[PDB]
RNA sequence: AUGGCAGUCACGGGUAACGGAGAAUUAGGGUUCGAUUCCGGAGAAGGAGCCUGAGAAACGGCUACUACAACUACGGUUCGGCAGCAGGGAAGAAAAUUGGCCAAUCCUAAUUCAGGGAGCCAGUGACAAGAAAUAGCAAGCUGGGAAACUUACGUUUCUACGGCAUUGAAAUGAGAACAGUGUAAAUCUCUUAGCGAGGAACAAUUGGAGGGCAAGUCAUGGUGCCAGCAGCCGCGGUAAUUCCAGCUCCAAUAGCGUAUAUUAAAGUUGUUGCAGUUAAAAAGCUCGUAGUUGAACUUCUGUUCAGGUUCAUUUCGAUUCGUCGUGUGAAACU
């Protein structure tokens, strides 16, 4: 008797033109710039940027004093702020649109750990936030595709991880036989 | 004005007109006339069958070649089927009377440009994907 | 015919495959290598109109060394 | 060692107990054993350990913090009447949980096909564990226990 | 008594049609589905009849018939109906264990303790959805470079960098595990000690490389309109860019081909938004009830007051990282 009720949702987005010379070129130049793994990821991001603009357009369709806009518009922006996509001095909705996927990509646990000199590379970082080598907030973050919020961008180290805690993984297996 | 009538009171007219002038579409006319159900598979995507005999067919126009084909007998349907056996050595696996799984070739209707009156592909022998029998390291009986 | 089945394949001399010298990294690594061999700034550097074909290296040992 | 912070507490005079959320801090050691958590709590409350029952725990994805809920009963004599039969076998007070299903389903089989005469007899053979039995055992823990 | 319905489609027929809530794609308008967790309906092998009850034509109740299932000492009998669960058979392109429990959600009863294949647990499970590893760092050699040192191919250095069957130790889940958590119990996850990675390794496939459609200008081997490819163009008849295969490349990547129905591309069914001389398409021509479509007039207008609104500003008071108040003019609202 199976009656699930949790919800679906695809984070993907397949492109119409399957072999756009110019499009693929950006996806790769992107995957290499952000240490991505598969084209999927790149679409996952575009799909997200979508929900924002589709909601920006949806709101721009309103009177400037619409009970709805006034409330949802602000709240959407407030969120662009917590994730730091727009700077204090970029309120107005119209700005929600001029958002580079390149900008939204930069606010990831990946893009951050590297740009925080906390790693030797855009890649080095990638295996790190993987091996738990990175804690955020009061919790530990394993998933490289974290949406790093402004407020907590301070709290990002390695709590009780070999590079702060007490290592002995490859070390132990190493020194014991040396004798 | 043009042919179509532009009255706010004449919706009915436009409506019936579209429902009518719409039969001119084959795609429409097709599914609308339970045509899909009358084909050999009875709408189905695939069909099991027994090999009635391996026959060969000649290529058409600018091509000249011996195509490999199996005459199959579909199970519940019970029809004579013309089925093209894919890749190279393929027919060398199809033993007469074995069980075969067939599917169509690009939209049920025109066969591949080359073939004559064949509308089907053979994908399984004794319930063993052909591709599998085509690559050594896979399967064989 | 019939007995003429697969005449081709039967007649083909089975050549063997070059047993992997090392390995082919599968994962972000492969996509990485590609990024490097082609969209890395040194190739986007020289004219975008005079940059080579991602397979002119048809495996030609003579032009393989001339490039590297 | 550990550090516990009590979080959300209610006072239920009905079942005579206080319900509270627990947040164990074990930065270093692995998840705390209910047992050990039982006493570091009883100490902060200053209540007999066996009158404090802790259930349900978690452990945030590697971080040394575990959330859980516990219960404070005033009279172990209340605690014994309220707690579930399964929580008792857990403190090794009630005991076993033998496989009823199968046989009960089979007796239904026979009984449904007999007249009172034998039925009674059959019934004198259905896998034990009466509620009347559960009580006598509950009762024994009652008298035989006293302290704190 | 003789009406009731009908082209504003009766009556009849089809529906691989149970209706909704909704589902898939969507510039807008649309197109196609809704067996299937909610609701309502219908039914329990087909069909009719009934007992009982507050309540069903019930159907995990009964009676007869049609077709069936089980036992028989063949006299007779069945608390015989799985479109409840678990399973077989059958059909077929096609769908899991004859498991566990009453612990949670609720239900039922004389009812705080009893029963419940509702339901929950677990097994099977790439339907499908979420996150995500198959490597990271550095030395050295080296290509690049590059900034330099500077009339030439030479040294310093550094760098977006980039290569290697050369180097080196750190890192780490898979894995496998005493403990703890969790559980009705059990499995698993999660926390975590002892153990756990260097090349056929602890692992990427699938599908292509003439055009559309991203990627071989290999002077590669075999085949010779044969075998075969090919979605459509077309490949193939001894020097094949499409076959067989090697090599190297490309694409999506724990996924990727294929078949079929269906959405968009389809302004290729068009209300928005088509076409109609010659490409398909104005009827040979007129009349004409249904239908569709219909000319212009009826307090206009002015004055003044007021509330905001805006906008303008040879301008005023406030605040800052962008608003308010004040005045005019103006319009229009009211
Ligand atoms: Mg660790
Ligand atoms: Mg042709
Ligand atoms: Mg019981
Ligand atoms: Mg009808
Ligand atoms: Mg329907
Ligand atoms: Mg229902
Ligand atoms: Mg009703
Ligand atoms: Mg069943
Ligand atoms: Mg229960
Ligand atoms: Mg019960
Ligand atoms: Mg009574
Ligand atoms: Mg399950
Ligand atoms: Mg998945
Ligand atoms: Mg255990
Ligand atoms: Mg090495
Ligand atoms: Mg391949
Ligand atoms: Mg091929
Ligand atoms: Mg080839
Ligand atoms: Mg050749
Ligand atoms: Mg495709
Ligand atoms: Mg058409």
């Amino acid at each position: 008797m199976g009656k699930t009720y949790i919800n679906t949702s695809k984070t993907y987005s397949t492109p119409r033109r399957p072999y756009e010379k110019e499009r693929l070129d950006n996806e790769m130049k992107l995957i290499g710039t952000f240490g991505l793994k598969n084209k999927r990821e790149v679409w996952r991001v575009q799909m997200i940027l979508a929900k924002f603009r589709k909601a920006a357009r949806e709101l721009l369709t309103l009177d400037p004093k619409d009970p709805r806009r006034l409330f949802e518009g602000s709240a959407l922006l407030r969120r662009m702020f917590k994730y730091g996509l727009l700077s204090e001095q970029e309120r107005k909705l119209d700005y929600v649109l001029g958002l580079t996927i390149h900008k939204l990509m930069e606010r990831r646990l990946q893009t951050r750990v590297f740009k925080l000199n906390l790693a030797n590379s855009i890649h080095h970082s990638r295996v790190l936030i993987r091996q738990r080598h990175i804690k955020v907030g009061k919790n530990l973050v394993n998933v490289p595709s974290f949406m790093v919020r402004t407020d907590s961008e301070k709290s990002i180290d390695f709590a009780s991880t070999s590079p702060l805690g007490g290592g002995r993984e490859g070390r132990t297996k190493r020194k014991n036989a040396k004798k | 004005g043009v042919g179509k009538p532009r009255g706010i009171r004449a919706g009915r007219k436009l409506a019936r007109h579209r429902k009518d002038q719409r039969w001119a579409d084959n795609d429409f006319n097709k599914r609308l006339l339970g045509s899909r159900w009358r084909n050999p598979f009875m709408g189905a995507s695939h069909a099991k069958g027994l090999v009635t005999e391996k026959i060969g067919i000649e290529s058409k126009q600018p091509n000249s070649a011996v195509r490999k084909c199996v005459r199959v007998l579909l199970r519940k349907n019970s029809k004579k089927i013309a089925a093209f056996v894919p890749m190279d050595g393929c027919l060398n696996f199809l033993a007469e009377n074995d069980e075969v799984l067939v599917a169509g070739l690009g939209r049920q209707g025109h066969a591949v440009g080359d073939i004559p009156g064949v509308r089907f592909k053979v994908v399984c022998v004794k319930g063993i994907s052909l591709l599998a029998l085509f690559k050594g390291k896979k399967e064989k009986r | 015919t019939l007995a003429k089945a697969g005449k081709v394949r039967k007649q083909t001399p089975k050549v063997e495959k070059k047993d992997k010298p090392r390995k082919t990294p599968k994962g972000r690594s492969y996509k990485r290598i590609l990024y490097n061999r082609r969209y890395a700034p040194h190739i986007l550097a020289t004219d975008p109109k005079k940059r080579k074909s991602p397979n002119w290296h048809a495996g030609k040992k003579e032009k393989m060394d001339a490039a590297a | 060692t550990i550090v516990i912070r009590t979080k959300k507490i209610l006072v239920n005079p009905l079942l005579s107990r206080r319900q509270l959320s627990l947040d164990v801090l074990h930065p270093d050691s692995p998840t705390a054993s209910k047992e050990k958590i039982r006493e570091e709590l009883a100490k902060q409350l200053k209540v007999d350990a066996r009158n404090v029952v802790v259930y349900g725990f978690s452990t945030q994805y590697g971080g040394g913090k575990s959330t859980g809920f516990a219960l404070v009963y005033d009279n172990q004599q209340y605690l014994l009447k309220y707690e579930p039969n399964y929580r008792l076998r857990k403190v090794k007070i009630l005991g076993e949980k033998p496989n009823t299903r199968r046989s009960f389903k089979e007796l239904k089989r026979k009984i449904k096909r007999t007249s009172g005469k034998a039925i009674t007899k059959l019934l004198s053979e259905k896998k034990g564990d009466t509620w009347a039995s559960v009580q006598s055992k509950k009762s024994d823990h009652l008298k035989n226990f006293v302290a704190k």
